[PDB]
């Protein structure tokens, strides 16, 4: 069958990590310290505990990324589909095309793909 | 968004990019900084302190350990204080191998610039590329001084001794060499569309602003300001050369990399006309020169500043004797020091990825920013 | 005769389920800390159980000597070390907890240990990683 | 007398095959892969940049640099090392993972060199610091001394067994009490160039 | 020349029993190993295995080596003009060692790195400590070879012919 | 190499490419040469080097 | 409108052609001869005037001490007595301490008798700092010169230029 | 003789003192530190645009601290610039000097030094803390009757 | 589509001038920072396994793959290789495949080497502005092209 | 790559032998979930692409 290699190929590609961990933990010694386990940061002591919270303006692109993922899902099965159908298929995904330009067009000039 | 919003991060003296020991305490905004913080002295060993207590002949070995790249600037103020207080003439030969040196000095400060800038660019194959150079460079100064770095070659009234026999030639075969290294160099750098987009339009620094924050050389020579302490002071040998101070109106650190690559190339054609014109007669002054008890040179009793065009701007020395052997007092003017001090102003409101930019086009080495 | 060093240095009340913290933005960016190959103090709580170091506890100082073995130690120099430790805190009453004053605490520290290390209470550790004998080599009197 | 002591200790393990060409093989990987810190302070760097370039190769002995402390085996500390740095060097050298390695170049690393005198801020010797494994004399260092010191260090290295590994990891002795002294908020806030035009006061 | 010389140099060879039998017979050794080091630890290794404690002298600064080593020698500490001379005195490095080595340990193996600098006589007085001392190796890094190659330190040094190996 | 790489990885470890003495006349590393002026000392680089220098 | 995209066009095309022209003056380089020193298997033959390991003659020193005060730290150590009989400085030791020292060539340019003499011999890394303490006997070892060693390949670093 | 920086000043009534010349002829003039902040201002007006440097020195321990000020000139076609030395004096006990920060910025770093190496205390300066030394020391290190405190890791490596 | 694949594949395997996570001179080491030991190891193999796949997805999608063989040209050698079945032609498919998939590991092993690296604004512009529109375009132009076939 | 082995060839199983002794550090201020999970998680997700 054309799946089961897959399912044992997965399980394999699992189980590489856990053998890679389990290895170095029966292998490399442990010498943990204070000094040791503290955050690096280039040296000096850190300061309060990492985050940034970006503005929203440069993180606008990821909803616009979430719409274009789904067009392109969409976009496939009518590729699969475009040789045994005809033009019809072709009329079909012209608009959808289209649109994505449109929105493309619209995230553009509204300065959400702006940085 | 004043606090809990904004990440202050200690971009310290461990950073690839911090060139030495300097750190940065930078407060970002989603990438764009809000501003920063520049702390120095991680390497601050106190040098003023121990240039009392030491005779110059002692000192002269501490001096290159300020601006290690470019050590025969310093050497040569250092031994140009003193030897102007006691009013010692210098031999015409050894001016000439002065000026010569310190032309080599500028080149390979230049290189070694260059090489980290395009590092914290991102294009790591430059830094090797002046490396093969400035290994040419450090053998013809082994050649001639003894070392590589740290020469220990300029004295009081001349130079510690003669050039070696077969330097000339040596020397202006490097110099054709490199001249095809830095055609090489502009080739594959400075038309870069990802060099350009990372350097065009960063720090730009007006002619006003960089006469106000005490900016000097290819800092303040990029600001529209044509001022080099080589032609204003009439500095050794330079008013008898044929060369060019290399000035551009733009602020950018387009513009800076340019005016270093085109001091390289001024600074060769002066290696060039002093080769071909070097004198005779001695180097050492004789006058001075002269089991026994030997004393050092007793620093007359008034103050004095002199100044030389390092690589990196305007470096001084404000010396206080004090009739005897150990100075009084002895300043030094360090132009990295001053011309760090604009940062904070430049990268406010910038990115984060662009203070390597901005950083590297800044000749700073931490060693001369402290002392 | 006698027990001799009766100070017996009283440490505070072990603490349970401490957990790892880092300083605050307020009081980070600085080390209130004097780290040494042989002394290290912390103006923080660190366990030697779990190796957890609470730096929000700027009200305990932790002393931790000789991390990297270079001496041998019994229980009485450890105890002759921390009452010196104490009394050098009780000395320092009213100081800052800036970096100086825990690096001249940790100077005089380590000068009372090489003045052992001298006068023959510690010995040099072999069998450590290193042997350097970074307070002088073994010499005669 | 400053004298020496052995402690007590067990016998070691005894092995035929497998304990001992691993061990070996071990030692031999940690051989040819001493990742350096990118650890650099004053002049001493350059030529640690000039063993990174073309004409002395880093890359033949593997030892290619690593920024982060977590990847990086060997700190070769190039550079005076000031009081404002000593913290941050050793806190760089505790955070590298264990086994580490120390080898100190330049005559400011070994004793202070020409600081050893009249200055007020250098530490003489990263020994008072750090543990070193190799010393390296010689004000900037010439590459090929450079090379022989870590070539000496692997010549150390490959001489490890098993039970140096109980040599290396820390005891972790501590003491904990009340200080009653003055707690402040950092100086250093980040606060700069940030509202500067209204800071005049006249 | 070719053909073995281009073959296997590697380091699972099976001249550690050559090597632990030679080590016991001559006890000053000088041994030759690849210039970028690292394949030394293999041979010393095993020798570490069997009880042996390792003092690593440096011959560079040696300093005569017979007062250095088996006498109580005076050296000393560098001023730098801020203290008058001292004169310190020094125990004799290998017997201080031997004497104060646990009583379960096979010996002491004085490893020289470096002995090329060291003149003729300083390598015959390092091949003969043994004889002094009865518990003492000395193994002397005398050069550089392509291939791990050991001999005793008697006929390095001249006391023995140089036999054709 | 790339393609190869596989049946590299096993005599890799069965080969040594180490550089060969000067003088084609050292046996061991304690043999002396019969005369010290036959090898060629001062091997150059890329700058003022041909090939026959490698 | 369409010039906004012609000029697209040549802006895209020059970005190409440039790096196109990074990459061959990149790749260039695969022609041209390693620089690479190959060290420890080939060694750079110092020049006439390198400033190394310090040799000491024991016989030719007058303890004047002039070297002490030449150093930048009062390095070298010359513990000396008086010979009463004729009243002349006898040394007893001489010691410099190689891990303070800078190698700057002060006591060998202001020796009077000129007993202090720079050598060739980098490399002093040794395992443990207190071994750098070089007395009179190890300064006065003759320095390996890379020259005698036969199993390197001694690199020049330029033409003798000697003819 | 008068130089042509303190002819301008009696001319224009400000009030100063001439400490003559160094060994390159530059004026050296000497300003007291309640009038200096208004002084700075007139020197800048002068046309003095560049502050090459700004340094602090003893004059004597136990005795005063001086804050020196280089000045000259950066403009097109002139060939000799000119430069002034300025010194102003101070007590130890409590040393206070206006900050001319607000006329050349390039005293920035430069003050900050002077105040972290001896003591000078500038009152304009708006963030004035030590830059070379740590931040938490106590005590200026360049004057001359200053004493290192013991600290362990400065003594000799042992 | 080839130079737009070339470009999203060297993006998406993080390599050079697309290496902003991993930057080394803006952040210490990225996301590998505080990454020691095995892990850091996985984290190199998974980006070197990025590269290889990419650089296979590269000779499968737009070269001939295994294929090696001109139809149109009497060219005896590729016919003569082309005519190997078996044993020896699966071999000689193998060695076609990694050879050209060495050439686009060649590439971009150079292309880190060469170029500075890009910024994470400029990123974002040509990864938004002229690799998606160009794309579109292109996908266009191939069904456009494709309305022949049927 | 030069010295391990006889041209370098294996300086990369050098070095992945050595990142398997080195010693695995696991921050105390962190998570350690996250933190062993990432990696295999994007390791698990490249080679499920082959
Ligand atoms: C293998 C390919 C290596 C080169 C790909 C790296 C990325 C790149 O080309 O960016 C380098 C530059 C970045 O170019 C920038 O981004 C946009 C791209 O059009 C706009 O032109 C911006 O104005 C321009 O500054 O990309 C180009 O200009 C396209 C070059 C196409 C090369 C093929
Ligand atoms: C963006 C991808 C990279 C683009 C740039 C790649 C680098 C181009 C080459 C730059 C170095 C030039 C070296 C000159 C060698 C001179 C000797 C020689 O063999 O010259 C031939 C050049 O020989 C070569 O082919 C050079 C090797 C190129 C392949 C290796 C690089 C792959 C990437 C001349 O033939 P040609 O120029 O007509 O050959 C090219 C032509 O397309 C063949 O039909
Ligand atoms: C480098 C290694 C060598 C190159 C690759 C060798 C394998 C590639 C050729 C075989 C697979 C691709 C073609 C499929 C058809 C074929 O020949 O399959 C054989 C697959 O052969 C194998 O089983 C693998 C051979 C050994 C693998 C290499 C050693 C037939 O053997 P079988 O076991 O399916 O049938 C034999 C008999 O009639 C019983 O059914
Ligand atoms: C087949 C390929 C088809 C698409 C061609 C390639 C993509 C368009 C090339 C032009 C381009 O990249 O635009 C530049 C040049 O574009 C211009 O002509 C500048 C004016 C932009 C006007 C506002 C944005 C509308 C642009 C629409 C472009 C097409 C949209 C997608 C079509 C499929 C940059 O403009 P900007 O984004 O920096 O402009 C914003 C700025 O603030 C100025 O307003
Ligand atoms: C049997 C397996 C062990 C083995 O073959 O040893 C080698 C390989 O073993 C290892 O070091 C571990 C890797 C496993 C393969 C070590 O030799 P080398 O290749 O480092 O030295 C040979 C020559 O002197 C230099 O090329
Ligand atoms: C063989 C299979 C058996 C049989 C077991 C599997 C062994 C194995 C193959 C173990 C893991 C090996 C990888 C595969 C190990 C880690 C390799 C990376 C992958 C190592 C990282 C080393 C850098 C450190 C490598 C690239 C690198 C080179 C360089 O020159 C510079 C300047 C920089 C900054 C770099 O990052
Ligand atoms: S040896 Fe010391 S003083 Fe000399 S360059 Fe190196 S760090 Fe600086
Ligand atoms: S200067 Fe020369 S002769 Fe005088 S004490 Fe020093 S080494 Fe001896
Ligand atoms: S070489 Fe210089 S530093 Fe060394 S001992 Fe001589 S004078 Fe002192």
């Amino acid at each position: 069958y054309e799946y089961d290699i897959f399912w044992a190929f997965l399980i394999i590609s699992s189980v590489i990590p856990i053998l890679a961990f389990l290895f170095s933990g029966i292998l490399a010694p442990i010498s943990k310290g204070p000094e040791k386990l503290s955050s690096y940061e280039s040296g000096i002591e850190p300061m309060g505990d990492a985050w940034l919270q970006f503005r929203i303006r440069y993180y606008m692109f990821a909803l616009v990324f979430v719409v274009f993922d789904v067009e392109t899902v969409f976009l496939y099965p009518w590729a699969m589909s475009f040789d045994i159908l005809g033009v019809s298929v072709f009329i079909e995904a012209l608009i959808f095309v289209l649109i994505l330009i449109v929105g493309l067009v619209y995230a553009w000039r509204k300065g959400a793909l702006e940085w | 968004t004043t606090r809990k919003d904004l990440m202050i991060v200690n971009m310290g003296p461990h950073h690839p990019s911090m060139h030495g020991v300097l750190r940065l305490i930078v407060t970002l905004d989603g990438e764009d900084v809000i501003d920063c913080e520049p702390i120095v002295g991680y390497l601050h060993r106190g040098m003023e302190k121990i240039a009392e207590n030491r005779t110059i002949i002692q000192y002269l070995p501490y001096v290159t350990r300020w601006d290690y790249l470019a050590t025969m600037f310093t050497e040569a103020i250092t031994v140009n204080g003193p030897e102007q207080l006691g009013n010692i003439q210098v031999p015409k030969r050894a001016s000439y191998i002065r000026v010569i040196m310190l032309e080599l000095s500028r080149i390979a400060s230049h290189l070694l610039w260059l090489g980290p800038f395009m590092a914290d660019i991102g294009a790591q194959t430059p830094f090797f590329y002046i490396l093969r150079e400035r290994e040419l460079i450090y053998d013809l100064f082994e050649a001639a001084t003894g070392m590589r770095m740290m020469h220990n070659y300029f004295r009081i009234g001349g130079v510690a001794a003669d050039l070696p026999y077969g330097w000339i030639d040596k020397c202006l075969d490097f110099c054709d060499y490199f001249l095809i290294g830095l055609t090489e160099y502009q080739k594959l750098i400075t038309r870069n569309p990802i060099f350009l987009e990372r350097v065009e339009n960063v720090g730009i620094i007006g002619g006003e602003e960089a006469i106000n924050w005490g900016l000097s050389g290819p800092m303040l020579r990029a600001s529209g300001i044509q001022w080099d302490l080589r032609k204003v002071d009439h500095y050794e040998c330079y008013d008898e050369f044929d060369w060019e101070v290399q000035w551009q109106k733009e602020g950018d650190s387009l513009a800076r990399y340019l005016i270093r690559i085109g001091e390289m190339a001024e600074s060769v054609k002066i290696i060039q006309q002093a080769l071909e014109g070097i004198p005779g007669g001695p180097y050492e002054n004789l006058e001075i020169r002269r089991k026994k008890p030997s004393p050092a040179f007793e620093l007359s009793k008034q103050e004095l500043y002199v100044r030389v065009e390092a690589p990196k701007g305007e470096l001084g020395i404000f010396l206080i004797g004090d009739q005897s052997v150990f100075p009084w007092r002895w300043k030094i003017r360090p132009p990295g020091f001053i011309n760090l001090q604009i940062l904070p102003q430049l990268v406010k409101k910038m990115k984060l990825a662009d203070i390597m930019t901005i950083l590297g086009s800044i000749d700073i080495i931490m060693g001369e920013v402290d002392r | 005769e006698m027990k001799e060093v009766l100070k017996r240095a009283t440490p505070i009340e072990a603490q349970v389920n401490v957990k790892s913290r880092n300083l605050e933005r307020e009081y980070g960016g600085q080390w209130l800390s004097s780290v040494t190959r042989h002394v290290r103090i912390y103006a923080a709580y660190i366990d030697p159980v779990t190796c957890a170091m609470d730096q929000t506890q700027m009200d305990k100082l932790t002393l931790m000597i000789d991390p990297t073995d270079e001496f041998l130690w019994n229980d009485e120099t450890l105890n002759k070390v921390y009452v010196y430790f104490e009394e050098l805190v009780d000395h320092y009453e009213g100081a800052p907890l800036t970096e100086y004053t825990l690096r001249l605490i940790g100077s005089d520290i380590e000068h009372y240990i090489r003045k052992m290390l001298y006068e023959g209470e510690i010995k040099y550790n072999m069998n450590s990683r290193v042997l350097n004998f970074s307070m002088g080599k073994p010499r005669m009197k | 007398m400053n004298s020496i002591e052995f402690p007590l200790l067990d016998q070691i393990a005894q092995n035929s095959v497998i304990s001992t060409t691993s061990n070996d093989l071990s030692n031999w990987s940690r051989l040819s892969s001493l990742w350096p810190l990118l650890y650099g302070t004053s002049c001493c760097f350059i030529e640690f940049a000039s063993l990174i370039g073309s004409r002395f190769d880093f890359d033949r002995y593997g030892l290619v640099p690593r920024a982060s402390p977590r990847q990086a085996d060997l700190i070769l500390t190039a550079g005076t090392v000031t009081m404002k740095m000593a913290p941050s060097l050793l806190r760089l050298y505790e955070q590298m993972p264990e086994p580490k390695y120390v080898i100190a170049m330049g005559a400011c690393t070994i004793t202070g060199g020409m600081f050893s005198t009249d200055s007020y801020s250098t530490v003489r010797g990263v020994d008072k610091l750090i543990p070193v494994d190799v010393y390296l004399p010689g004000c900037p260092p010439k590459p090929e001394a450079v090379i022989d010191a870590i070539t000496k260090l692997r010549k150390k290295i490959s001489r490890e067994i098993y039970e140096d590994r109980i040599k290396s990891q820390p005891k972790n002795r501590c003491f904990t009490i009340n200080h009653k002294f003055r707690v402040g908020r950092s100086i250093h806030t980040g606060n700069y160039d940030q509202a500067l035009l209204y800071k005049y006061k006249s | 020349i070719g053909i073995r010389d281009f073959i296997g140099g590697d380091l699972v060879k099976f001249d550690l029993g050559t090597w632990l039998s030679d080590v016991e017979e001559h006890k000053a050794i000088a041994m030759y190993s690849p210039h970028e080091g690292g394949y030394e630890g293999r041979y010393l290794n095993r020798l570490r295995y069997q009880g042996y404690h390792f003092l690593d002298v440096s011959a560079r600064g040696l300093g005569d080596p017979e007062t250095t080593l088996t006498k109580v020698h005076p050296v000393c500490p560098p001023h730098v003009g801020k203290q008058p001379i001292a004169r310190w005195w020094f125990p004799p490095e290998v017997d201080y060692r031997l004497e104060a080595l646990p009583s379960d340990a096979k010996g002491l193996v004085v490893w020289v790195i470096e002995a090329k600098v060291l003149s003729k006589a300083e390598l015959q007085f390092l091949a003969m400590l043994p004889s002094l001392r009865p518990k003492v190796r000395v193994i002397a890094e005398c050069g550089n070879w392509r291939k791990v190659m050991w001999k005793p330190l008697k006929e390095i040094a001249g006391l023995v012919p140089l036999q054709e190996a | 190499v790339f393609i190869f790489f596989p049946g590299i990885l096993v005599w890799a470890p069965f080969l040594n490419f180490r550089k060969f003495p000067r003088d084609p006349t050292m046996k061991y590393p304690w043999s002396k040469p019969e005369n010290p002026s036959e090898v060629k000392g001062g091997f150059l680089k890329y700058p003022w080097a041909t090939i026959e220098d490698y | 409108m369409v010039t906004g995209f012609i000029n697209y066009g040549q802006q895209t095309i020059r970005a190409a052609r440039y790096i196109g022209q990074s990459f061959m003056i990149t790749l260039s380089h695969a022609n041209r001869l390693p620089v690479t020193i190959q060290y420890p298997y080939e060694k750079l033959i110092t020049s006439e005037r390198f400033r190394g390991r310090i040799h000491f003659e024991f016989d030719k020193c007058i303890a004047c001490e002039v070297c002490v005060r030449a150093c930048p730290i009062d390095l070298p150590v010359v513990d000396w007595k008086l010979e009463t009989d004729i009243r002349k400085k006898r040394l007893l030791n001489y010691s410099i301490d190689f891990g303070i020292c800078i190698f700057c060539g002060n006591c060998v340019e202001y020796c009077p008798t000129n007993c202090l003499s720079m050598t060739e011999e980098y490399e002093l890394s040794t395992y443990d700092r207190h071994e750098l303490n070089y007395n009179q006997i190890a300064l006065g070892r003759l320095p390996i010169s890379i020259t005698d060693d036969y199993t390197i390949r001694t690199i020049l670093n330029s033409p003798q230029t000697k003819e | 003789m008068q130089g042509r920086l303190s002819a301008w000043l009696v001319k224009h009534g400000l009030v100063h003192r001439s400490l003559g010349f160094d060994y390159q002829g530059i004026e050296t003039l000497q300003i007291k530190p309640e009038d200096w902040h208004s002084i700075a201002v007139i020197l800048y007006v002068y046309g003095y645009n560049y502050l090459r440097s700004q340094c602090a020195y003893d004059v004597a321990p136990g005795g005063l601290l001086a804050s020196v000020y280089h000045l000259t000139r950066i403009e097109y076609g002139v060939d000799q610039p000119e430069e002034v030395c300025i010194k102003v004096f101070a007590p130890r006990r409590n040393p206070r000097i206006p900050s001319v920060f607000w006329v050349w910025k390039s005293a920035d770093f430069q003050e900050r030094e002077s105040y972290d190496m001896f003591g000078i205390s500038y009152d304009n300066h708006p963030r004035l803390k030590r830059i070379l030394m740590p931040e938490s020391w106590i005590g200026w290190p360049l004057r001359k009757d200053y004493i290192v405190p013991n600290f362990y890791e400065i003594q000799d490596a042992y | 589509g080839f130079i737009v694949f070339i470009i999203s594949s060297l993006a998406e395997c993080e390599r050079l001038p697309f290496d902003l996570p991993e930057a080394e001179e803006e952040l210490v080491a990225g996301y590998q920072t505080e990454y020691s030991g095995i892990k850091f190891g996985l984290f190199y193999v998974a980006s070197y396994l990025n590269l290889l796949i990419s650089s296979l997805f590269v000779t499968v999608l737009y070269l001939g793959g295994w294929n090696l063989s001109i139809p149109y040209i009497f060219i005896s050698e590729f016919f003569e290789i082309n005519k190997i079945d078996g044993v020896f032609g699966t071999t000689i498919g193998i060695f076609i495949t990694l050879a050209k998939t060495f050439l686009f590991l060649f590439i971009p092993i150079t292309t880190r080497w060469t170029l500075p690296r890009l910024r994470m604004d400029q990123l974002l512009n040509l990864g938004w502005k002229f690799l998606l529109p160009i794309s579109l375009g292109n996908l266009l132009l191939t069904t456009s092209s494709q309305l022949f076939s049927l | 790559p030069e010295y391990a082995g006889p041209l370098g060839i294996l300086q990369a199983l050098a070095d992945g032998t050595k990142l398997l002794f080195k010693e695995n550090l696991l921050p105390s201020r962190g998570d350690t979930y996250l933190f062993s999970i990432g990696p295999s998680i994007a390791v698990i997700s490249i080679l499920l692409g082959y």
